């Protein structure tokens, strides 16, 4: 079985949901968390 | 039989079709334990991380 | 339960390079997030993002460098690319303690939790990036936040000391057959001499750290000036470690461009063994050097001399190096591909941004620029503009072979030139406002300061859409991946000479100089059953 | 390779581990000791029997590791001559690392010796704080060790004559005088006056001496799994690598002790 | 002095020190502006010539003279530089008679000044804390966040050593134009000198990195003659 | 040639978007009250009676 | 200040055995390596007497330079004779360079206990140059050290010819004191040993690997015992040292490979370091309790006493290597060094006058 | 006419945290003998305040007034 | 598990290499207890056999077609670095011969031929 797509931890073809849903949401948690500890620790400390 | 069962136990772990860890008749004694207490250490640390975020305090 | 055994429990060697990558692009992600969130306050005078609060900045900017000095960088540089590529060059089927690996990379991902888990529960610790003792004690900082992240910087340690040995074991006897150590790959070297530094400095950080976890939390007083101690030792205990640091950092990179300027231009590098010899001197003089971080502390007259001396003489080595590359592009041929672009990015910039390391190394002239944005405009250029481009160089040379997936060149080109345009704003400012004097480390400044604030916070913008065409070129290489290498003949390795004729060429297609691209591209599971032959 | 049937057997003199799953859990011991430790000691947990399970998860893990470790190499037996070489390289570089601790904290000691503060009058061993007399239980200390490096050499140089009845009691005997040393060095401990907290002297001398207990609990360990697989003949005349890796970590903390006798026991002005 | 809007370079000078940094810095730029068109000189020559050419040198990669001219070249540079540097270290300081002593401590978030000397016979020195005005009480024109309270007042043409500690943790005592840069950490003086050759005010501000009200902790120093320095300091 | 086009007109829509999205966090700013020209020219008074910036020049006036 | 002086002796001692040992990577062969030995036993007491006339400073950097000339004359010689001369002027500089440098050393630093510290630390230059690239660097960085000791030396502060206060005993006084002798050969015959050591190695048997651990033992036990022979009494010290340099000695003959010989080479380096940094203080101090100050000729007679070993050695040691053989050469030498370390007890207290 | 402590060679480099304690001792040593009202023991008290913070002094002070102070001020 | 060894023309596998008992009382030698790949290479050292050869490249005679320097393999492909015929000339050039095409070496110039054992 070894071949272009065999090395990869995740399956890209022949899938039931689409790979740009598992694709964008790895960015959009990358890219979500540190806003979320912001918020956090400024509704912790009285400012909005 | 006597103290040289080394020539015994090299025709035991070579021909086994288990993996090493789990080959002998006595691995389930360490392994039970172990694994049994793992998953509590570790679910103990991810409640107490996670309560102490809110503010509770013991 | 095939899954388990394969990508869980693993002893391949290439098999954890992925993983290493998976993990260090989450890692450079969150930075960048977070320095985006830095950026967009310091842009206009006054309070704007952050309402009053001046911690959740500090915060910020501690995890903005603990998060690309320790968790992007490194698992880049030693992950990636050390671990899949080493045992290819140098001709062997796996690593020699492979469990080793495992751990190796299995101890990140506790130690990515501790520091999320240090900005939740507290105020958070905002100590900066070198956690000073008297105000990381127990009257400014009363928490479990500087004590979760200063166990994060234990794991790491170790991962590094267990990478460094099994890099250092492997190299010394698990070569091929005719191989002796002087026929080795200029990244093997690189590597090793890497793997040396980090077994010679990360006890003492290690110590300095266990000492000022002693000292906050079982009344010990190493650093306390009431009991007897002196802050400054620690500074000793933490500098020592810190700059060999900054070239573990940046010799992995050296390498890498070697290959491709040994590549695109169908040249031999000029001087080899003047190359190893030159990373030995330079990893060498990095150990001697450690006190020019601290020149304003009240030390002696007659040891700022000495490291005002011993500083400089490390530009001898690297021009070296500079000018090697320079002879190695002279005379051949260049074709100019999306890892060349990045080639010639780095021989330009890293000079600019290391001749500002000259004039930062006179003690008379430190008292002008220490806790400045000139610091920060001067390692910006390195790190940012050295290491960073390095990586994408690898990558978009390597990707291919490990993948079997190309990609397209046009959107890479976009990325590359966005980059280059959007950094160039950002960090060059930063050396006006040095020189008329702004210090480093505040979230609002005076009134003077404004308008090349604004000017650097738009260089971010431009960084960060970068970023994401970067997240669109990863996702066109994995779909429809097989049917972008006819597009461009950039996919080629190296190009048709002058008499070699196209049909002679198809049928001799790969000529090279390492093993590496002459392999099935997947890299089989055992890539070698019979031995290597080398003359 | 031009023998006869060479293709049943491996072309290559290098080991290829099977799939194993302790790095794993290894490191989510590591994660529960290093959130444990970090909580308890500011609050957040109150009962004091997690950390105890944390370090207990561990030690069992590394000797998870060590007993597959054992069985790769005298029931499976794969252990080349070059491999036995990367073992032994390996293990001088972990011993050259640790070393390197000890340079650190000698370093704190000579950064507050020579150059006392002004808080502390400016005198070694400070007023108020008397030291630990050594001609008293630090002589016995080093007078064991110096018998427990001669007596492993009489058991390295029983199983190259193959005497077996002459490697088991030499080990028996270091066994034994390595625990007399822990033993003396806990009473010495319970027998002191000052503290790890009244001092930068009383905080120095019970960490460079508090180090080298924790590196002596191993060598009780390693004796015991040295005797242990002697007695069940594991241990041939000439493949025996637990024995080699005991010796060279027992000397160079013989060389340790006599370092920290001259500079932390008897130079005090 | 006070920071420009849209500045390029570094603020006027009012210390023989300062001018010594200025002139070492402007004798460095040279050898390093040298180095960087020679570099991108070779370079443009590169991709201007050699860019997709038919013929290959694959045979020149040797070199033994030019190896010699990168290698030294670079040291004679070294040295040039290395010579007034030292130079500059060890000459200007106080060599000769400081004519003032003026301690000033580092509390949290403010900063403390004490005139060791005009002691009276039961200790009556003269002492005073400066603050940060906040921008509420602001007057009509005031800098924000550099105005204080209470200033420094000192003469003209008078040698006046700074003796610098501090009570809670490491400041970094700063006034840009006077070219004084020295740490403050809580168990040890340290210790600057500055001689001021013309009259007007001195703005500057901390360092080191201290917790929250880092950015607002101002220093100001006006430099009055001697008569207004005695006649103000029988006010205070 | 008709690739560098698209290069040129790629990295051009690049540095628009940048410029869009900068320019919405430019209106809606805090602005303090030390940044009036009625209040950086009463500044300039008081730094020319204490002289200041004798050589080069002192000018807070920046709108 | 005070300890630019000793980065100049540690620059000095670093390139004097640089140098000397150092000559192959960058019967004839006997007298040719022993040129420069003896060539510096023979002009090491004048520059005593030259230090009390014209003073500390100007010796030191005219060694530097004349060892500077002699280099690069020696770099393009091919004829014997102009080699013979080069080596010869060679030696010349650097007897001048470490002897003044010495002297200076103990005339600064006054007080007993910071001697100690401050010569144990720069007795560390005398393995650097046997571990010691390109080396261009290294090179640059001794132009800029002297080139700042240039600087404060003559630049800042005019120097005159300026002649000593006192004046010094003479050598043949000197010589006639039983102390200063018997001081003088602990190290001579501590340094004779591993100096007879070096040519007989290829003949009994990789080549660095070999003289590494005595390089890495000399830094530690030189910079440790320097601080701590106060307290033990540096008598004492010289007596132990002496006793493990013999064992160390004696333990080679058994040994029968060369990975065996790792362990004594630690065991004779820093014994050795152990008898220098004790022992070359003392001198120093015996010219406090029992002459006038002039610390010149004494360490004249102290490099004396250290470069007999080499020049003395490798051409004695070659005749009786083919006479009797390696392991009875390296008996008699043990058993001589443990003789000799009863007899050092008499220095715990001199006669005061 | 403005006039402070010169260079005293025996403390030549730029941490005077050891001139601030020799001169308090000295002082201290001085007026144990030879009275409280005597002449040259008025050099160190100008000394030690011209270079000591203030803090300092009061708790050296309050520390030799409990008995317990560590130095050497018995000669 | 079967059979054991007694030279190694008797090896037809690992099912031949377990070996006799020692004796309770005695310290074992090392050809009474060793099973997989160690007691191969001792099984080759006691009469003179290398069993895991280090002898590099052929580096005496160029390459023809007709005449081709034959490179012996136990599979389909074996990597080949070629560095010259006076052994230094010719720089690194890596080839794999294949047992459908010979590799020819593109700057000096010999060709390699695979042999299938
Ligand atoms: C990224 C890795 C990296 C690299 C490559 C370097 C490179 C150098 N750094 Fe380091 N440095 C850091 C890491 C790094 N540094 C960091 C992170 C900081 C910030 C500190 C922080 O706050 O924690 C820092 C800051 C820093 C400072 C300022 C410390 C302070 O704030 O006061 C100094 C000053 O001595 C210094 C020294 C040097 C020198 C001399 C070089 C030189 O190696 C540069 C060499 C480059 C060349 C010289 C180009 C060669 C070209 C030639 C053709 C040679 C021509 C010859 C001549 C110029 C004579 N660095
Ligand atoms: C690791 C090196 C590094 C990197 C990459 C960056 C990235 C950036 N840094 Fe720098 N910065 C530091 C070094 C670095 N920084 C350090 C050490 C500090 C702490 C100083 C202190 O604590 O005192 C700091 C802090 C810091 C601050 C805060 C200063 C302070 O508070 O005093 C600022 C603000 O302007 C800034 C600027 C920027 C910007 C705009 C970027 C932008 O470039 C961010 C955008 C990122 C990208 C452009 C690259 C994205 C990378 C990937 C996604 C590629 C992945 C790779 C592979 C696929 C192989 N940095
Ligand atoms: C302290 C952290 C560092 C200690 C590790 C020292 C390991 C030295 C021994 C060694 O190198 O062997 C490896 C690990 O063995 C071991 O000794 C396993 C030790 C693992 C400890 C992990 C750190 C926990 C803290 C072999 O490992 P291998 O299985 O790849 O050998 C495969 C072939 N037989
Ligand atoms: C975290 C703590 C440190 C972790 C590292 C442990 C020490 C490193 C172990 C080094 C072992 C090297 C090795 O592979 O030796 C094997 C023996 O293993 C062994 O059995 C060595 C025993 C190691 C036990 C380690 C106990 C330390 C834990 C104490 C923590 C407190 C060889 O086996 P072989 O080839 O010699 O067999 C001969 C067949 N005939
Ligand atoms: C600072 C310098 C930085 C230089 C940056 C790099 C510039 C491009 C260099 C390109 C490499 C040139 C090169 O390797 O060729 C050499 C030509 O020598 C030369 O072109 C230099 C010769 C130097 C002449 C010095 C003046 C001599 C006349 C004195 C009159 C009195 C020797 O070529 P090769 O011999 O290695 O070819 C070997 C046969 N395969
Ligand atoms: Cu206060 Cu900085
Ligand atoms: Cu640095
Ligand atoms: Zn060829």
């Amino acid at each position: 079985d070894v071949g272009p797509y065999s090395n990869l931890p995740f399956k890209v073809k022949n899938r039931r949901v689409p790979y740009a849903v598992p694709h964008f949401l790895f960015f959009a948690i990358g890219m979500g968390i540190p806003f979320f500890a912001c918020y956090v620790q400024l509704k912790r400390s009285g400012s909005i | 039989t006597a103290t040289e069962k080394i020539i015994e136990l090299q025709k035991f772990y070579q021909s086994t079709n288990k993996p090493i860890y789990a080959a002998h008749p006595r691995s389930k004694y360490y392994l039970i334990p172990y694994f049994g207490l793992l998953g509590v250490s570790v679910a103990a640390t991810l409640f107490y991380t996670g309560r102490a975020c809110f503010g509770i305090k013991d | 339960m095939n899954y388990i055994n394969r990508w869980l429990f693993s002893t391949n060697a290439k098999d954890i390079a992925v993983l290493y990558f998976i993990f260090a692009l989450f890692c450079g992600l969150l930075g960048s997030i977070m320095s985006l969130i830095l950026r967009l306050e310091l842009s206009a005078p006054g309070n704007q993002i952050l309402m009053g609060n001046h911690q959740l900045f500090n915060v910020v900017a501690t995890a903005h460098a603990v998060l690309m000095v320790f968790f992007l960088v490194m698992p880049a540089a030693i992950g990636f690319f050390g671990n899949y590529l080493l045992p290819l060059m140098i001709g062997a089927s796996d690593m020699s303690f492979a469990r080793l690996n495992n751990i190796s990379f299995w101890l990140l991902p506790p130690a990515l939790v501790s520091l999320l888990a240090s900005a939740l529960i507290e105020n958070g610790a905002g100590t900066g990036w070198t956690v000073y003792p008297p105000l990381a004690g127990v009257q400014s900082h009363s928490g479990p936040s500087v004590d979760l992240a200063i166990f994060a910087l234990h794991l790491t340690s170790i991962s590094s000391l267990l990478g460094a040995i099994n890099f250092i074991t492997t190299t010394l006897n698990m070569r091929t057959i005719g191989m002796t150590m002087s026929k080795l790959p200029l990244f093997v070297w690189a590597v090793v001499f890497t793997s040396i530094l980090l077994l010679l400095s990360l006890p003492v950080l290690s110590a300095g750290v266990t000492l000022l976890l002693l000292d906050r939390n079982f009344n010990t007083s190493f650093f306390e000036p009431a009991g007897g101690g002196d802050p400054i030792l620690y500074q000793h205990l933490f500098w020592f470690f810190g700059h060999p640091e900054v070239y573990i950092l940046i010799i992995p990179g050296f390498g890498i461009i070697s290959h491709i300027v040994s590549t695109y231009s169908k040249k031999p590098v000029f001087g080899a063994i003047g190359m190893v010899y030159a990373m030995g001197s330079i990893g060498f003089l990095g150990l001697l050097v450690w006190s020019h971080h601290m020149y304003t502390v009240g030390l002696d007259v007659d040891s700022r001399a000495y490291f005002t001396s011993a500083t400089m003489v490390i530009a001898v080595p690297t021009g070296i190096k500079i000018f090697s590359w320079l002879a190695t592009l002279y005379g051949g041929s260049i074709r100019y591909t999306t890892p060349m672009l990045y080639a010639f990015a780095f021989l330009f910039l890293f000079t600019v941004g290391g001749l500002s390391g000259v004039v930062l190394s006179n003690a008379s002239l430190d008292i002008a620029f220490h806790d400045t944005y000139y610091v920060i405009g001067h390692f910006h250029y390195v790190l940012s503009l050295g290491a960073v481009f390095s990586l994408f160089a690898g990558y978009y040379y390597w990707s291919p072979l490990i993948t079997g997936l190309y990609y397209n060149n046009n959107l890479a080109n976009i990325q590359f030139w966005l980059l280059f345009i959007g950094t160039n704003v950002t960090f060059f400012p930063m050396h006006f406002l040095g020189l008329n004097g702004m210090p480093r480390r505040i979230p609002d400044y005076p009134d003077a300061f404004a308008g090349w604030n604004a000017i650097s916070s738009f260089g971010s913008l431009i960084s960060i859409i970068s970023v994401i065409l970067f997240a669109y070129v990863i996702y066109d290489q994995l779909v429809n991946g097989l049917t972008n290498k006819q597009l461009s003949t950039n996919s080629l390795f190296k190009n048709p000479d002058f008499i070699e004729s196209n049909i002679i060429f198809n049928d001799n297609s790969i000529k090279s100089s390492s093993i590496d691209f002459l392999l099935t591209s997947p890299p089989l599971p055992h890539t070698f059953n019979t031995p290597a032959i080398q003359s | 390779m031009r023998i006869q049937n060479r293709e049943n057997l491996q072309l290559f003199p290098f080991h290829l581990v099977t799939n194993s799953p302790w790095p794993l859990t290894t490191s989510l011991a590591l994660m529960s000791l290093a959130l444990t430790l970090g909580l308890t000691m500011h609050g957040y947990i109150g009962n004091h029997l997690w950390l105890f399970l944390a370090i207990s998860l561990v030690l069992s893990s590394i000797f998870l590791w060590v007993r597959d470790v054992v069985i790769e190499g005298t029931y499976l037996g794969d252990h080349t001559i070059a491999v036995r070489k990367g073992l032994n390289i390996g293990f001088m570089l972990f011993v050259l690392s640790e070393i390197l601790i000890f340079a650190a904290l000698f370093w704190s000691y000579f950064h507050s010796a020579m150059g006392p503060t002004i808080e502390i009058g400016c005198q070694w061993p400070p007023v108020g704080i008397t030291s630990i007399k050594p001609t008293e239980l630090p002589l016995l200390n080093t007078i064991i060790l110096l018998a427990s490096g001669a007596t492993v050499t009489w058991a390295h140089h029983s199983i190259l004559y193959k005497d077996r009845q002459g490697t088991l009691v030499g080990l028996f005997i270091t066994t034994l005088l390595i625990i007399l040393f822990v033993g003396c060095q806990v009473l010495e401990y319970t027998w002191a006056t000052f503290t790890i907290a009244d001092s930068v002297f009383g905080s120095i001398f019970y960490a460079g001496t508090g180090l080298h207990f924790i590196h002596m609990v191993m060598l009780i360990v390693m004796l015991a799994i040295c005797y242990a697989r002697m007695y069940f003949y594991h241990f041939t005349s000439n493949h025996h690598l637990g024995l080699e890796t005991t010796i060279l970590y027992l000397h160079v903390l013989d060389i340790i002790w006599l370092f920290l006798y001259i500079v932390f026991y008897w130079w005090g002005c | 002095d006070v920071p420009t809007p849209w500045g390029i370079f570094f603020q006027d000078s009012a210390t023989p020190n300062m001018e010594g940094i200025i002139e070492l810095h402007n004798n460095i730029m040279f050898y390093l502006v040298l180095i960087l068109t020679f570099v991108s000189y070779i370079l443009y020559t590169i991709i201007y010539n050699y860019s997709n050419a038919t013929i290959v040198h694959k045979y020149m990669n040797h070199g033994q003279l030019i190896e010699i001219v990168w290698t030294t070249l670079p040291a004679v540079i070294l040295l040039i530089i290395a010579f007034p540097s030292f130079i500059l270290l060890y000459l200007c300081d106080e060599v000769i008679s400081p004519a003032m002593t003026i301690k000033a401590i580092g509390l949290q978030w403010y900063w403390k000044y004490e005139y060791s000397d005009f002691i009276n016979d039961d200790g009556e020195i003269v002492e005073f804390e400066s603050y940060v005005i906040p921008e509420e009480l602001l007057e009509d024109g005031q800098l924000r966040l550099l105005d204080v309270d209470a200033s420094v007042v000192v003469p003209v043409d008078t040698h006046i050593r700074f003796i610098v500690s501090s009570a809670d943790v490491i400041h970094d005592f700063c006034v840009p134009a006077l070219g004084v840069k020295v740490d403050a950490s809580p168990g040890r003086l340290n210790q600057t000198s500055a001689l001021i050759q013309r009259e007007g005010v001195y703005y500057g501000q901390c360092s080191e990195l201290c917790g929250v009200m880092h950015s607002a902790m101002p220093i100001k120093i006006e430099a009055v003659s001697l008569y207004e320095f005695i006649n103000w300091l029988d006010e205070q | 040639k008709e690739d560098k086009l698209y290069i040129f007109w790629g990295t051009v829509i690049g540095i628009v978007i940048s410029a869009t999205i900068f320019g919405a966090f430019r209106y809606n700013r805090n602005v303090p009250k030390t940044m009036n020209r009625e209040w950086q020219a009463a500044s300039d008074e008081y730094l020319k009676s204490k002289n200041a910036e004798p050589f080069t020049g002192y000018s807070q006036i920046q709108s | 200040s005070r300890k630019l002086i000793l980065f100049i002796v540690f620059l000095a001692l670093l390139l004097d055995n640089m140098l000397l040992t150092v000559v192959v990577p960058i019967v004839q062969v006997g007298l040719l390596f022993a040129s420069k030995a003896t060539v510096q036993l023979i002009t090491n007491p004048f520059i005593g007497l030259l230090t009390n006339r014209i003073g500390y400073p100007i010796p030191i950097f005219a060694g530097f330079c004349i060892m500077f000339v002699s280099t690069i004359m020696f770099a393009f010689s091919s004829s014997y004779a102009f080699l013979l001369i080069a080596r010869s002027l060679q030696g010349i500089g650097s007897s001048c360079s470490s002897v003044a440098g010495m002297g200076m050393l103990a005339s600064v630093y006054t007080d007993d206990e910071e001697r100690g510290n401050v010569m144990g630390i720069a007795l560390g230059g005398l393995a650097m140059g046997v571990l010691v690239g390109k080396t261009a660097p290294f090179l640059v960085l001794a132009a800029l050290v002297l080139l700042d000791g240039a600087i404060q030396l003559f630049v800042l502060q005019p120097s005159r010819v300026q002649p000593e206060s006192q004046k010094g005993t003479p050598l043949t006084t000197l010589l006639k004191d039983p102390y200063i002798l018997i001081a003088a050969g602990s190290i001579c015959f501590a340094n004779m040993g591993i100096a007879m050591l070096e040519p007989a190695l290829p003949i009994w048997m990789q080549l660095g690997v070999a003289f590494l651990p005595a390089s890495i033992s000399y830094l530690i036990g030189t910079n440790i015992f320097g601080i701590l022979a106060h307290k033990m009494g540096r008598w004492l010290c010289a007596l132990l040292g002496m006793i493990i340099v013999g064992v160390s000695i004696l333990c080679i003959p058994f040994a029968k490979n060369i990975y065996g010989l790792i362990a004594p080479n630690f065991g004779v380096g820093f014994a050795i370091g152990m008898v220098d940094s004790s022992m070359m203080p003392i001198m120093g101090y015996l010219v406090d309790l029992r002459h006038v100050s002039v610390y010149g000729s004494v360490y004249a007679i102290a490099d004396v006493a250290f470069c007999m070993g080499y020049a003395i050695g490798p051409s004695a040691g070659g005749a009786i290597a083919k006479a009797i053989g390696f392991p009875w050469l390296m008996t008699i030498i043990g058993i001589i060094d443990i003789l000799f370390a009863p007899l050092c007890f008499f220095l715990r207290s001199p006669p005061a006058k | 006419e403005l006039k402070t402590v010169g260079f005293d060679a025996r403390f030549p480099q730029q941490n005077q945290t050891k001139h601030c304690y020799q001169s308090y001792l000295d002082y201290h040593k001085c007026i144990t003998v030879k009275g409280e009202d005597f002449a040259p023991c008025k050099v160190f008290w100008k000394t030690y305040n011209s270079l000591c913070p203030s803090a300092w002094v009061e708790e050296w002070d309050e520390q030799r007034e409990k008995g317990i102070f560590p130095g050497n001020l018995k000669v | 598990q079967f059979k054991t060894a007694t030279s190694i023309a008797e090896v037809e596998g690992l099912e031949n290499l377990v070996g006799p008992g020692a004796k309770t009382g005695t310290v074992p030698t090392d050809l009474e207890q060793a099973t997989g790949l160690e007691r191969y290479e001792l099984l080759g050292k006691l009469e003179g056999i290398e069993v895991f050869d280090e002898t590099p490249l052929e580096a005496v005679r160029k390459g023809t077609m007709k005449d081709p320097i034959l490179i012996d393999s136990y599979d389909d492909y074996r990597y080949v670095g070629c560095t010259g015929v006076p052994a230094d000339s010719h720089n690194i050039e890596w080839l794999k011969p294949t047992t459908e095409k010979n590799a020819r070496c593109w700057e000096c110039g010999s060709v390699y031929k695979l042999n299938f054992l």
